[PDB]
């Protein structure tokens, strides 16, 4: 390796720890000591996005230490099952919290005539109760396939995701690459193709319907919201398939070693989505800045 | 004469004979006797229970005469009568015009009244033999909308409405017996005497009356506010009574000296009074605000005692059980609460 | 001819609210203390009662 | 609860049975349109506005499988910052004016014609306290009228500061621009106009428009977007 | 108000009958529903009870399994499914009307009954002195007793007593030991402290003659004590 001599990996996870957590703090603590005359029906959506950031990166100083060293893990085995299942389930809630409120606006823009009972069924309370369900049922493997292996010796004990668990010799393989799989098109590509049919919907109802302040305001922040989200949460589901395919692509020693190089800068990348992702949403609101800044 | 020239001047030598004949008798404020008297210590409420499930603002709200029974309307058309002490829903009954602003109940326990915003007066019947509630009487006479009524017995009631006038009724044959006239501007409240004999009403041209039910006009006139008057009660004793206008005040009246006896009134407090009620001993004078906190007065130094925090929206409301148990108040959040 | 009937029971109703009779503030102030320190023992909320006799106490749930 | 007995548990179910009816029930209120109808002295309201389809006195209606419910307030008389309040949560507020009135002169005052305290009514409505974001439908109507009485007695005699045309459309206009410049929020409320006279529809559709405009734009600000 | 009751007769022992009252005059969809046995010469048997909209069902340890309970809203009707008899259950059933909340009076009215001749931890409340005889113009008492206390820590105390004149159906006369039902004369009354209960009853007449039956409403099922048959 030693391309990352100059550990800012160490550096950039702390750092993203600082602004990750106040950040949601605010957004936390304003929602839940706020009056309940507003109830401006995504109260409900805006908080379960700051419950499934917070914890997504509380657990980040403990592998701050993890590549600071040599690949060591002086934290034990249980640690390393349990750090593991915080990020994959907090990964897969909060990419299912945009979903859903890109569905929510929909119903209630679009057409407010012919899906006002629609609204009522499935949405609310009823789709935030599966959203995290669902995250806990995709995320089960960390928790099982997870054992501190070992290298030469590991004299800096290391964790990693334990594959011949379920699987023996000439079986392993498809645990590695079906599973893999399955947190791309689950966990990346049918979500964002919800949220890019759900607001051309919304764009072609603007447009139709608007001074010239709210029309040029609200057109320019939905061209974001689908730009940012699918900028942040690309690399990383890119060099995973990359990196998954060289199982079959026989790919040299001379490209093997960019794909580790670059890969933990493309976690780094997905982080500052969740730093951002408050002021896209919850701050974005002038009715929402007042709350919090006057308490 | 033909021209009606010297009996104008009449009215002026008379409104100055009775403005005389009260600064006669005024020897001292009640300050300077309520002095030595050891003040009240700093009184503490919490909210023992919260009865919930209307979804609009709430209007008015009526105690039951066993002290655990009340009713409570609101703008979504409904009638909810409460248990208090399990926070349980006895009855539910729908209205046929959904603008009401007041509701009463029968001393007996057998009768609701309610109205507003359509000049009738609507009376329930709760003890029915087939299982329900149903609308027995439809009292119709008034041109304005209905502000008040207040139960006399199981077959009279008093009702106060914007057209400046108050009525007896005759629930048996729903025809006013009694028509109580003399008011200038919209009366907005009343209340019974302890006795049911009297009666006192405030109306918007800031001042109140005092009729005499049985024979039927008015006998005092009391005036010294200077906006609407939307609140008042009758003191326990039966001897005075207060008033809650909207100039963010409140007054304190005698029957038998007609005299301002006390008032109610902070720097820090510019919105108006909904409401107003009274303690058992006569001593705590309880007030809604529209800065959606209620206020507990000391009635007998005029010093704040403590304060009911709790609502987010106006304070319309307020009632005292007639054991001194709990107090109730109401608010356009559509919640209800029980403070001891 | 123009308005005659309404000058003529404004005065009826103010001339009689003169005979009656008026006492002093000083008696009427003291009749209002004189109730309050009589029975302020049976006042709930003036002074708080134990827990016990309170029908409204917070139970468990 | 374990300690309730067996005539205590008929009660809470009856209670959760009251709780369930009030719940079912309040969700169907809040598909309806509620639209206080309001107007001038024989402006029209009642000819074709109260008649487009078929104390307070309260209308029903459904077009296009949408429920409308106005409500007329006209034969109040009494003072009107005491109850004026209650219609605090209405989607859009009709307003009906005739503006074949600019010739004729109050019944009760001579010094200024009708369509003055016209436009101070709509004036006090509009920038009230109660309604700082809710919307304004405007009708002008009688309008076969308009046009024949400008042909001889022209604009000049309500509004002397006007240069035009004398014509009915550049009447109109200004007349309406006149109106529609009484707005003082300009961001929160919006104000639609029509001309109606007496014509075959073409006034349930426009309230069915603009109070489908409205809705889609409070439902936009409710979610988040604005 | 009304209640018919119909689909009574015999059965041979194994068989299955049908039963059903119809209710006219009054809001059925709000009131708790009982059935009520009565065997030839014997006391009074709750047999089951469904709560108002269907929510709850309870039934005897006799017939648990066994039977079973119906309701019909829409049309008012109230049905009592009834599996394979015995020679045992030859008795008259009637139908009891109940409705809860803060201040009712359940078991107001007890319709009429169906004769079903077929051919061939429990709280106990006992009663003495099953004949006396009484004069008209005097004073006479009746006492029921309990194994255990009937008082709730709420105050309540769940005791009731009925009246079931010659030839015709029980009618309600005190609810709750104390409170006295609608539409009886004032002369009676009831007493009682924690477990002994007495019904005071004075001046009666003609239309005072009959058997009287103290039940309790504490907790299911509900137990019927015997009766004193009041003779002239
Ligand atoms: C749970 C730990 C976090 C890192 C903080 N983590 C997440 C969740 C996220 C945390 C922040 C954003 S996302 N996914 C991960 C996937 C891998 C992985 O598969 N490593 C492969 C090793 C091999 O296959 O030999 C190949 C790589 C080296 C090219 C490793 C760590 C991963």
């Amino acid at each position: 390796d030693w391309k990352s001599s100059g550990a800012l990996i160490p550096a950039i996870y702390m750092l993203v720890f600082l602004l990750g957590t106040t950040g949601n703090g605010l957004v936390l603590w304003t929602v839940f000591r706020s009056s309940r005359e507003k109830r401006r029906s995504a109260d409900i959506f805006i908080a379960s996005l700051a419950v499934a950031d917070l914890t997504f990166v509380v657990t980040l100083p403990l592998w701050a230490t993890y590549t600071y060293r040599d690949y060591d893990w002086p934290f034990g085995t249980f640690f390393c099952k349990l750090s593991s299942y915080l990020i994959f389930v907090n990964m897969y809630a909060s990419v299912f919290c945009l979903t859903g409120l890109s569905f929510d606006r929909y119903l209630a823009i679009v057409r407010p005539v012919a899906n006002a009972r629609l609204r009522l069924r499935v949405s609310g309370a009823v789709a935030t109760a599966v959203l995290w369900v669902l995250a806990a049922l995709l995320a089960m493997p960390v928790m099982v396939l997870r054992t501190t292996g070992d290298l030469e010796n590991t004299t800096k004990v290391q964790c990693y995701m334990d594959y011949s668990m379920v699987a023996t010799v000439s079986s392993e393989w498809a645990w590695e690459v079906g599973l893999g799989v399955s947190s791309t098109t689950v966990g990346f590509v049918v979500p964002f193709t919800i949220m890019l049919t759900c607001y051309f919907f919304i764009a072609q109802t603007i447009a139709g319907h608007f001074g010239l302040r709210k029309r040029r305001r609200l057109l320019s922040i939905i061209v974001v919201l689908v730009v940012t989200f699918a900028l942040c949460w690309m690399p990383y589901h890119l060099v995973k398939t990359l990196y998954m395919l060289g199982s079959l692509l026989h790919w040299p020693c001379d490209f093997d070693l960019f794909l580790m190089n670059i890969f933990p800068y493309c976690t780094c990348i997905s982080y500052v989505n969740s730093c951002l992702n408050p002021f896209l949403y919850a701050f974005f609101d002038p009715r929402f800045r007042q709350a919090c800044t006057s308490m | 004469g033909s021209e009606l020239d010297q009996l104008r001047q009449e009215a002026e030598q008379l409104k100055n004979q009775i403005r005389d004949a009260r600064k006669a008798c005024a020897d001292a404020t009640l300050s300077q006797i309520t002095n030595n008297i050891d003040p009240v210590g700093r009184i503490q409420m919490r909210t023992r229970r919260t009865l919930r499930g209307h979804l609009a603002k709430i209007y008015a709200m009526h105690w039951g005469t066993d002290s655990r029974l009340l009713v409570s309307a609101s703008q979504d058309g409904k009638l909810i009568i409460w248990d208090s002490y399990t926070t349980n829903k006895v009855h539910a009954i729908p209205l046929r015009s959904s603008w009401v602003m007041t509701c009463a109940y029968a001393p007996s326990g057998n009768y609701v009244a309610c109205g507003g915003l359509d000049n009738i007066c609507s009376i329930y019947n709760l003890k029915t033999r087939e299982g329900n509630v149903r609308v027995s009487r439809e009292l119709a006479g008034h041109t304005g909308y209905l502000s008040c009524c207040r139960f006399l017995d199981d077959n009279q009631i008093v009702t106060s409405s914007g057209d400046t006038t108050c009525a007896l009724w005759d629930i048996e044959t729903g025809q006013q017996t009694t028509t109580f006239t003399g008011h200038t501007g919209d009366v907005m409240s009343l209340s019974l005497a302890p006795d049911t004999r009297l009666f006192v009403s405030g109306a918007c041209d800031a001042s109140a009356k005092l009729w005499d039910v049985r024979e039927g006009m008015c006998r005092q006139t009391f005036t010294g506010h200077e906006s609407d008057i939307n609140a008042i009660c009758f003191f326990p004793n039966g001897n005075a009574f207060a008033t809650g206008s909207d100039d963010a005040t409140c007054r304190l009246f005698d029957l038998r000296a007609d005299q301002e006896l006390m008032t109610y009134s902070h720097d820090n407090i510019i919105c108006g009074i909904t409401s107003v009620s009274f303690s058992k001993s006569g001593r705590l004078l309880l007030a809604g605000y529209d800065d959606f906190n209620c206020n507990v007065w000391d009635a007998l130094k005029a010093d704040r005692a403590g304060v009911l925090a709790g609502h987010d929206n106006r304070v319309s409301c307020l009632g005292v059980t007639d054991d001194g148990m709990a107090v109730a108040t109401g608010s356009w959040d559509s919640f209800l609460k029980i403070w001891n | 001819t123009a308005s005659i009937a309404q000058a003529r029971k404004l005065v009826e109703q103010l001339k009689m609210e003169a005979n009656i009779d008026r006492i002093k503030v000083s008696k009427a102030a003291a009749d209002l203390m004189a109730y309050c320190e009589a029975h302020a023992k049976e006042d709930p909320l003036l002074t708080p009662v134990p827990a016990s006799e309170n029908p409204f106490r917070e139970k468990k749930f | 609860g374990c300690t309730l007995s067996a005539e205590d548990k008929a009660a809470v179910e009856r209670s959760k049975m009251i709780d369930r009816n009030l719940r079912e029930d309040g969700e169907k209120a809040a598909r309806e349109v509620k639209l206080l109808l309001l107007g001038a002295g024989e402006s029209g309201k009642s000819t074709i506005v109260k008649q487009m389809k078929i104390g307070i006195v309260e209308t029903h209606f459904t077009f296009k499988d949408l429920h409308f419910k106005m409500f007329d307030v006209g034969g109040q008389r009494s003072e009107r910052k005491k109850w004026i309040h209650c219609f605090e949560g209405v989607t859009a507020i009709i307003f009906c004016v005739a503006l074949s009135d600019y010739d004729l002169v109050l019944a009760e005052d001579e010094e200024m014609n009708r369509m003055h305290e016209s436009m101070k009514l709509f004036d006090s409505i509009c920038n009230n306290k109660w309604f700082t974001d809710t919307s304004i439908i405007l009708f002008l109507n009688k309008k076969d009228l308009f046009e024949e009485k400008i042909k001889k007695s022209p604009l000049t005699i309500c509004y002397p500061e006007y240069a035009g045309s004398n014509t009915y459309e550049e009447a109109a206009a200004y007349i309406q621009c006149q109106f529609e410049d009484l707005n003082k929020r300009k961001d929160t409320k919006e104000i639609y106009t029509h001309f109606t006279c007496a014509t075959d529809t073409k006034n349930v559709q426009f309230v069915f428009d603009a109070v489908t405009d409205v809705i889609i734009k409070n439902n936009l600000k409710d979610c988040g977007l604005f | 108000v009304q209640l018919v009751e119909s689909g009574g007769g015999l059965v041979q022992p194994g068989g299955s009958r049908k039963l059903s009252c119809s209710a006219s005059g009054f809001a059925f969809s709000s009131f708790g529903m009982h059935w009520v046995r009565q065997a030839p010469e014997k006391g009074l048997e709750w047999v089951a009870y469904i709560s108002s909209g269907s929510g709850t069902i309870y039934y005897a340890d006799t017939v648990k399994g066994r039977f079973t309970i119906s309701r019909d809203d829409p049309k008012n009707t109230l049905f009592l499914q009834m599996t394979s008899l015995r020679s045992e259950d030859t008795a008259m059933y009637y139908c009891v009307r109940s409705i809860y909340y803060y201040g009712s009076s359940p078991f107001d009215f007890w319709g009429q009954g169906t004769t079903l001749t077929v051919s061939s931890s429990d709280i106990v409340m006992t009663q003495a002195t099953s004949s006396v005889p009484v004069t008209p113009g005097e004073s006479v008492s009746i006492s029921c007793r309990s194994s255990k206390s009937l008082l709730h820590s709420n105050g309540n105390t769940y005791l009731y007593w009925f009246l079931q004149r010659p030839g015709q159906s029980p009618q309600l006369l005190i609810y709750r030991m104390s409170n006295l039902a609608s539409g009886v004369p004032d002369r009676f009354s009831g007493s009682g402290s924690g477990t002994a209960f007495t019904l005071t009853i004075s001046r009666l007449e003609a239309e005072d003659v009959g058997v009287y039956y103290c039940m309790q409403h504490l907790e299911y099922p509900l137990t019927f004590g015997a009766g004193t048959k009041l003779e002239l």
